[PDB]
């Protein structure tokens, strides 16, 4: 499972 | 130098990282929860008020340089920026690129972001538009 | 699933008599009759939701109320019923109601 | 001293039966019952002659409320047990104890709530932005009194007639000292 | 150039800090979105749910706790007693933290 | 109501049937013959559960 | 909330609730409990004064007026009217916010500032009907709710206040 | 009531039209549909309900209403019920309503 | 989500005030000095 909270530039 | 910074630099600085996007991935746990949400905060134009001071009781009034010196206050003005808030969501079909779509949630509004000290006799200062007689009235030395 | 309360109404009671009378004659299967009742609720429910617009109100004094299995049951005595115009006097009125939100 | 006897408005009493009851059976066999296990784990029952409400639990515990008198509450509780007995379940009257009595009265003059909250800062608790009535927590007897600007006093917490009367007598002198204007 | 607000400073600052005005925005109201859904359920007696579980196990041989509460829609307290009495949970295996029917009844 | 509350042993699966038998067995101080079981579950002929019990 | 009260810069329950997401019921019960604990240690181990009184509506007026941008002259009149507003029994039992808000509204029309009631109640989050409703009761005692010096000087006249 | 008769005609029409598929599954003859339609209609007109085109315990002639309730509340002596999409029979007269309001006082 | 709390205005205000009240330009030394007022030429 992913981090369920990702920031994209 | 200060006039240039207040007039142009402040807008430029905000326009560098004005956009923040938070990605909420699909988090595949069940077929009933397969929507991916995207929340974005965008900073618009910045606004600067005249010098002012906030007191303990919560009353805010214009502050003049003479009053600031006596009360050990700070001669500063407020900074406000228009913030545009949007959110996009899409159906996360497995093994395919997503197409984020506006979900009819777009709100707009000024948000305080701190106080900028104002140099005396600047474009934003109260004494720039004051004549010789006006300066005498405000107890300031020409 | 749809509630079976409608079978107690005049239309429902008439259907039961019609189907049961044919059952005694042996021209209709008992299981087949049940299928008709299941479809009776669907058609009755469908038309009621879309093909009615009248409104009536009743005012009176409650004599007995009850609730169980998401089915309310009130009994209003000496009440006046008005439709859309003309009031109707009822000595004893029994109320049977089911949950508006269908239980799937 | 006061010259006006407070009028009881609500009596909360707890009774036990000592036997297990089937709420659904009572609900289906009782004229006025409301059993909704989804929301609450008891069947609500009411009767007309005493104008009282009863909460019947599956453990044989009963909570009678709305009775305006102790003798009336006893009659209502007996009737509530009789109704259960008439259904078929084994229900017998047992210890009947009252856990709270509510009374009301009026002094017929305004009160300066600010003064009361200042002088008697310990007993009083004035929060006008939440409730427009001051809260008084009497220490002896231990009874809570609600005092309003309009001169209406609500007494709650007393378990007997003597206690409620004593509280009202003990609060009148202090109450009169803070009359507005 | 940056615009200068000519309105009274007191008015411009009325939307900052501890203000009587309440936010009407629906942005990032995650708690509101999901907290709105909440409902209780009564325990379906063992007389009835005992058959439900075995039919449930016959469908699939590795059944999780979260799905079990959702499918049964019963409190986990009593729901635990039936599950432990009939099934067992393997924690150290590859299918960790998943209840499976005991071999006594599965091997039938 | 109690008479209607009783549930027949026509359960969904044979495994569920064995549970009621075993639950009935453990609540007995001494071993119970088949006849005692037949009074419990509404089935008399030889059942696969009985064979599985052994 | 307690800290603000002790400093004579008190805030209202709604104002604090704007920043901290706490429902009124939990907030109210906690405040009472904490006050008792402070009271308990105050005796065994001052803490409360006249400011400790919940109402203290005089302190709210200056902040509320600032949000509307009224001149300092108007605020001073409101303080006097609010101070004398407690003499009326039919409104003394109302919440302090409404008493101050209604008092502020009376002075706004007294000086004829072009601000409609729809905005006064919007800024202070008070129902417009409540502001209008409170004005009606106050209209019956306008003589006792206006500073004698202001009327004596002639800055404001009682004929500028409409009557329902 | 004209509206009540119109709804009744729709209900009977829907049942016969919809039940045809099930009847063919059971292999029953076509004529049975006419018999079912005929017998049912005579029952409705026989009841003479409306004009047609053709203590403490719990123990036609009785007026009864079967419907659904949206929300019911009470205030200490009064009951308010919001009903919708129901049929009511009073004094041998039948009526239908999209919505209804009940205002009764519990003595 | 509360915008009033998401954006903390004290970060900008304190940061600018601290850098100007004291010489330190972080969060170079002696950048800010108290203006001399002994005489007009000074």
């Amino acid at each position: 499972l992913r981090r369920k909270t990702r920031q994209l530039k | 130098s200060f006039n240039q910074f207040v007039d142009y630099t402040l807008q430029d600085i905000i326009c560098e990282d004005s956009t923040l996007i938070l990605e909420q991935l699909a988090q595949h746990t069940t077929e009933s929860d397969n929507i991916s949400r995207k929340y974005e905060i965008s900073f618009g134009k910045i606004y600067v008020t005249k010098p002012m001071v906030n007191e303990s009781d919560g009353v805010t009034h214009a502050l003049y340089p003479q009053e600031a010196r006596l009360r050990n206050l700070t001669y500063s003005s407020g900074l406000f920026v228009d913030v545009k808030k949007r959110t996009y969501e899409a159906i996360d079909v497995p093994g395919r690129e997503l197409k984020y779509e506006l979900i009819a949630e777009e709100s707009e509004g000024k948000v305080f972001i701190g106080r900028l000290p104002i140099m005396l006799r600047s474009k934003n200062c109260y004494l720039s538009e004051a004549t010789e007689s006006d300066l005498y009235k405000l107890k300031e030395c020409p | 699933g749809y509630y079976e309360l409608y079978r107690r109404s005049t239309i429902g009671n008439s259907l039961v008599d019609a189907l049961d009378t044919l059952i005694s004659d042996g021209r209709i299967e008992a299981s087949l009759a049940m299928r008709v009742l299941e479809t009776f609720d669907k058609v009755v429910a469908e038309t009621l939701k879309d093909n009615t617009q009248s409104k009536l109100t009743v005012k009176g004094n409650l004599d007995t109320y009850g609730f169980c299995d998401d089915v309310w049951t009130f009994i209003v005595k000496n009440c006046q019923v008005t439709v859309e115009q003309s009031v109707i006097s009822v000595d004893k009125l029994r109320i049977v109601a089911c949950n508006s939100k269908k239980s799937e | 001293t006061s010259g006006i006897v407070p009028t009881l408005q609500n009596i909360v009493a707890t009774v036990t039966l000592g036997c297990r009851l089937d709420l659904k059976t009572v609900a289906l066999h009782a004229r006025n019952a409301e059993y909704n296990p989804k929301r609450f784990a008891a069947v609500i029952m009411r009767i007309r002659e005493p104008k009282t409400t009863a909460l019947i639990f599956a453990s044989g515990k009963m909570v009678v409320t709305g009775a305006k008198s102790e003798d009336d509450s006893k009659l209502a509780s007996r009737k509530y047990a009789r109704i259960i007995q008439k259904i078929g379940f084994a229900a017998k009257f047992t210890d009947f104890k009252i856990q709270n009595i509510v009374g009301s009265c009026d002094v017929k003059f305004p009160i300066r709530l600010e003064g009361l909250a200042f002088s008697h800062g310990t007993f009083s608790s004035y929060e006008p932005e939440l409730f427009p009535g001051l809260i008084y927590r009497m220490v002896k007897p231990k009874i809570v009194l609600l005092i309003f600007v309009s001169g209406k006093i609500v007494l709650t917490g007393a378990k007997q007639r003597e206690e409620i009367y004593q509280a009202f007598e003990a609060i009148y002198p202090v109450l009169s000292e803070f009359r507005k204007m | 150039r940056i615009t200068t607000l000519d309105e009274t400073v007191g008015v411009t600052m009325s939307h900052t800090g501890m203000s009587m005005r309440s936010d009407n925005s629906n942005f990032l109201k995650v708690g509101r979105e999901k907290a709105k859904s909440n409902i209780k359920s009564i325990r379906m007696p063992k007389k009835e749910i005992l058959d439900y579980l075995f039919k449930l196990f016959d469908e699939y041989d590795y059944w999780s706790l979260k799905g079990l509460k959702e499918r049964t829609r019963q409190p986990e307290a009593h729901l635990k007693e039936c599950l432990d009495k009939v099934a067992t949970l393997v924690k150290k295996g590859p299918y960790a933290f998943k209840y499976t029917l005991r071999p006594e009844y599965k091997k039938l | 109501a109690l008479q209607a509350n009783q549930t027949d042993i026509s359960k969904s699966h044979d495994s569920s049937k064995l549970l009621w038998a075993t639950e009935y067995i453990q609540k007995k101080g001494k071993p119970v013959l088949v006849n005692e079981l037949l009074d419990y579950l509404s089935m008399k002929k030889d059942d696969k559960v009985i064979e599985l019990l052994k | 909330l307690i800290g603000c009260r002790r400093a004579e810069v008190a805030r209202t329950f709604k104002e604090i609730q704007s920043l901290i997401h706490v429902k009124t019921k939990e907030f109210g019960k906690t405040l009472n409990i904490m006050k008792n604990i402070l009271r308990g240690k105050s005796e065994d181990g001052k803490i409360d004064t006249d400011n400790m009184s919940g109402a203290q509506n005089l302190t709210y007026i200056p902040r509320f007026c600032s949000h509307l941008g009224l001149p300092m002259q108007v605020t001073t009149s409101a303080e006097y009217t609010a101070k004398k507003c407690k003499e009326i029994k039919e409104i003394a039992g109302k919440s302090p916010i409404t008493i101050a808000v209604v008092s502020i509204y009376l002075n706004i029309l007294l000086f004829q500032i072009p601000i409609t009631a729809a905005k006064v109640g919007q800024t202070l989050q008070v129902t417009e009907g409540t502001i209008k409703s409170g004005y009606k009761i106050l209209y019956e005692h306008r003589d006792k709710l206006v500073d004698p010096q202001l009327i004596a000087n002639g800055v404001v006249s009682l004929d500028n206040l409409p009557g329902v | 009531n004209a509206e009540a008769s119109r709804v009744y005609e729709i209900i009977v029409e829907s049942v016969v039209n919809e039940v045809r598929e099930d009847f063919e599954n059971a292999g029953i003859d076509e004529q049975t549909l006419q018999d079912l339609k005929n017998i049912w209609q005579k029952k409705l007109t026989e009841t003479k309900v409306t004009t047609f085109s053709w203590d403490y315990l719990i123990s036609p002639d009785e007026n009864l209403m079967l419907c659904l309730y949206d929300k019911v509340t009470r205030t200490k002596a009064r009951w308010k019920c919001s009903l919708k999409d129901g049929v009511v029979t009073i004094n041998r007269n039948d009526y239908t309503f999209q919505k209804a309001q009940v205002e009764a006082e519990w003595v | 989500f509360n915008m009033k709390l998401a954006i903390n205005a004290k970060t900008i205000t304190s940061g600018l005030k601290y850098a100007l009240a004291t010489g330190n330009w972080g969060e170079r030394a002696g950048v800010s000095q108290v203006l001399n007022r002994y005489t007009y030429s000074s």
